RNA sequence: CCCGCAGAAGAAGCACCGGCUAACUCCGUGCCAGCAGCCGCGGUAAUACGGAGGGUGCAAGCGUUAAUCGGAAUUACUGGG
RNA sequence: CGGCCGCAAGGUUAAAACUCAAAUGAAUUGACGGGGGCCCGCACAAGCGGUGGAGCAUGUGGUUUAAUUCGAUGCAACGCGAAGAACCUUACCUGGUCUUGACAUCCACGGAAGUUUUCAGAGAUGAGAAUGUGCCUUCGGGAACCGUGAGACAGGUGCUGC
RNA sequence: CCAGGGCUACACACGUGCUACAAUGGCGCAUACAAAGAGAAGCGACCUCGCGAGAGCAAGCGGACCUCAUAAAGUGCGUCGUAGUCCGGAUUGGAGUCUGCAACUCGACUCCAUGAAGUCGGAAUCGCUAGUAAUCGUGGAUCAGAAUGCCACGGUGAAUAC
RNA sequence: AGCCAGGAUGUUGGCUUAGAAGCAGCCAUCAUUUAAAGAAAGCGUAAUAGCUCACUGGUCGAGUCGGCCUGCGCGGAAGA
RNA sequence: CGCGGGGUGGAGCAGCCUGGUAGCUCGUCGGGCUCAUAACCCGAAGGUCGUCGGUUCAAAUCCGGCCCCCGCAACCA
């Protein structure tokens, strides 16, 4: 339930000190079509 | 049909989500279980359980003595005037106005109810808005979430004052410090503290994909003028002895040493700096003037820590609004209030994101 | 062990179904909750999540961890560089 | 780390825990190079005339606002969609209103449609006051239009060019 | 469905255009030389009135015959003579015309008066090599009216490319 | 000055209609029954309840009380 | 409490000595350059000189008090 962040002690702010945690990291989406977007067999390899 | 009966029905919207927050016929039913807690011959021997009782027996009657009258007045502001515009009377049409006045006012009795939660709701806040790593687009979105509470600040009435600021390299900003001005600016942005989240496609990438960025905004009021040293000399014992002597027979005679010690803490302030009791004197009164001063300003970070340990615990559920704007659509995770305006949100349509979030918290 | 009962009467569950490896689609959740042995799936049309329909693999036993060997010619004398 | 050696810098012999599921070799197709060779274009050079400076037209970002509709927003958006916003356009904003409906097909009932004028109101509409009646061998209805009604639906310039 | 407002708001910034800074020029009078195109609840000569934008009357033409519609630069004579000048043209006030139910926010045009910025343009940057650049004028689509935009036609006509 | 009686009336009096109801900050100082009673001097109890004084009569019945101007004292006054 | 120097745009330093018009580098803001940022090029703005008082034609300048900062001194016993 409690989540353990990783920083040891907290002074003068919480929230503030949550964001430069790995939990509100940046998430970037594999694109499905473009740049970055080549798969060996993906999801399913029937050929 | 009429502005007048639709407007009872907006009262009535606003009355439903108090009606179904506090349960006020749970609410009501508390009171009958306390009544015959309260009404005992045996409860002057708890003299502090009845004083504790007396006045929450009052705390709860203006929640429900309100609504109880409420929930009458709805079919009864409505059905005067729906008699009265029947037989045109224009005395009986101008009865029914005032009657708008009745149950309003008593939403407005409810309205303290709903700034009941704080001890400076009235007070001046700062608007302290952290960026995330995110690369550049959650530095674009601390500016884009900057100026949806500046926007949002001036549509309201309150006056808006940037002290801190700090720009992004590339575009957009890392973290400005808007303070916000006026009667009852910690008051509605109190409901304010914590992460927002912004779903969107990313134009700063190259090939730009749906970035997931988040930005944080803690509020904090940051009004005082109390400051106590306690330099009351009931405390501060002084004690007094000499040197460890090397100017001969003089220091060796002379009582030039000093020492504070504090009565109610125990901390020792000694001072053998120069050479006249006098001297050593204020030295002596200063450093101690330091060390206790400065006592308290661990206190003040010894209880703000353990605010901040019941803040560090929650970790994904410091999240406030979802910005998924991929599909235009508003998340308020909070309470659970979904809205497809994203256009309008960013000109401050956040008002449906207060009543719902500020009196449900 | 052998004979008698107006009696089918008392006796079927357990994993898996993206590929490796037999076995397919719809609803609910939307990188959240969760799955895992490996590669990796979930970012509002998921056969990889959860729940049902069917299907398969076994069956009073299945499935998961744990230990050794095999696959490993990835300690090669048989049998490598 | 320990041992041996060295004046010293170090050399030599030489692990584990933990962590990843890849590290690496040759070669191949492209792209790229402040690599080379060759070639082209107003690209440069050689020139003329403009822009930025000044006023105005128009569009955009901003700011503002009840709203300043949405979209385009490196080159390849920015006198663009719009080959033309006083009403209309119009999707926006405020206020006033109607909802099986402004547009569509089906059904029952009551009526040909259509024309003229008055009152209230910003208007939408509501309330009326006079009048008339085309096709068949159903003629107690079919074919047209108006009106009320419930059920299927109608409608969307609402979202996703991912 | 409907009226009014808004898309035209305004400390700022940018892109794309028009018009100038003048004498290869402005202004006054007389005046030469084209192409393409559009037109029926449409374009609407002659004539009369007005300083004009236009108004009244009104044939012709749905078309190589009619109207739109005297093309403007250019040419000749005269004047201003290098100054913020008779350069320049915004803004504003007063008085009017057209279209349209309606010109206030918010039209176009005319008239009288007023008459600012601007004197060759910082960093930087753009177009073009033949009838092109530059420069001047007309028409059409759009459309009740409403462009310096777009589309298109025509007149004059270079420089340089070792 | 004592000893005997009352010490009331509306008034649980308006706080902001949680609780001081002659008593925390509440306000304001009413009129009557009158020998006599201040919406109050104190204690007290979440609050009330309850007990006295204010003020007034009877009674044993005379001087008595409160300040000021002053002489001389008292307490304040604890060291090897 | 003594002595000397200092307090000038957002930062660091000029100018004060011998009075009138306050400067330099960086930073800030706007525009170019680049696909974009840094840098670079160009333009513009920004401080009444700690505060109060006095003198003076005139005060950031001369003098005094106070607040603040730094250094020295704070000794023989
Ligand atoms: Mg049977
Ligand atoms: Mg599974
Ligand atoms: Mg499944
Ligand atoms: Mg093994
Ligand atoms: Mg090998
Ligand atoms: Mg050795
Ligand atoms: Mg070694
Ligand atoms: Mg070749
Ligand atoms: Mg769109
Ligand atoms: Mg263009
Ligand atoms: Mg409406
Ligand atoms: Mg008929
Ligand atoms: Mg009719
Ligand atoms: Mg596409
Ligand atoms: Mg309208
Ligand atoms: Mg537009
Ligand atoms: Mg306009
Ligand atoms: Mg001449
Ligand atoms: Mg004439
Ligand atoms: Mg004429
Ligand atoms: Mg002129
Ligand atoms: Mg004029
Ligand atoms: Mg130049
Ligand atoms: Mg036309
Ligand atoms: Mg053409
Ligand atoms: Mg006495
Ligand atoms: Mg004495
Ligand atoms: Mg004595
Ligand atoms: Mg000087
Ligand atoms: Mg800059
Ligand atoms: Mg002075």
């Amino acid at each position: 339930s409690r989540y353990q962040h990783t920083k040891g002690q907290i002074k003068d702010n919480a929230i503030e000190a949550l964001l430069h945690d790995p939990l509100f990291r940046q998430r970037v989406e594999k694109n499905k079509k473009g740049k970055g977007s080549y798969m060996r067999k993906g999801k399913h390899g029937n050929r | 049909i009429n502005p007048v009966n639709n407007r009872i029905q907006d009262l009535t919207e606003r009355s439903d989500v108090l009606r179904g927050y506090l349960d006020y016929d749970a609410k009501k039913e508390r009171l009958e279980e306390v009544n015959a807690e309260l009404e005992q011959p045996d409860v002057w021997n708890e003299p502090e359980r009845a004083q504790a009782l007396g006045k929450e027996r009052s705390s709860l009657e203006a929640v429900v003595d309100t609504l109880d009258q409420m929930k009458q007045g709805l079919e009864d502001v409505s059905g005067l005037l729906e008699l009265a515009v029947e037989a045109d009377d224009e005395e009986t049409f101008n009865e029914a106005v005032a009657e708008l006045d009745a149950l309003e006012e008593k939403l407005a009795q409810l309205e303290f109810r709903r700034m009941f939660s704080g001890e400076y709701d009235s007070a001046d806040c700062y608007l302290d808005i952290q960026a995330g790593s995110g690369g550049t687009e959650a530095q674009d979105w601390a500016s884009m979430l900057e100026r949806m509470y500046l926007r949002w600040a001036e549509s309201r009435g309150f006056k808006t004052e940037i002290i801190e600021e700090s720009e992004g390299e590339v575009a957009g900003i890392k973290s400005v410090t808007i303070k916000i001005s006026g009667d009852y600016a910690y008051g509605w942005l109190r409901t304010e503290t914590g992460v927002h989240r912004l779903v969107r496609k990313s134009p700063f990438d190259s090939g730009g994909r749906r970035h997931t960025s988040f930005s944080s905004a803690f509020v904090y009021p940051e009004v005082d003028d109390d400051i106590d040293i306690e330099i009351n000399p009931a405390d501060l014992r002084i004690d007094v002895y000499r040197t460890s002597g090397a100017g001969g027979q003089h220091v060796n005679r002379t009582e030039s040493a000093v020492r504070i010690t504090h009565i109610p803490t125990g901390i020792v302030t000694q001072c053998q700096n120069d050479r006249s009791q006098h001297k050593n004197k204020d030295q002596a009164m200063k450093q101690m003037k330091a060390k206790l001063y400065e006592l308290e300003m661990q206190k003040k970070n010894a209880e703000k820590q353990a605010m901040e340990d019941n803040k560090s615990d929650i970790g994904w559920g410091s999240q406030i609004r979802s910005y998924v704007l991929d599909d235009s659509r508003i998340k308020d995770l909070r309470t659970g209030v979904e809205t497809r305006n994203t256009q309008a949100v960013l000109d401050g349509s956040l008002d449906q994101f207060i009543e719902a979030s500020l009196k449900a918290g």
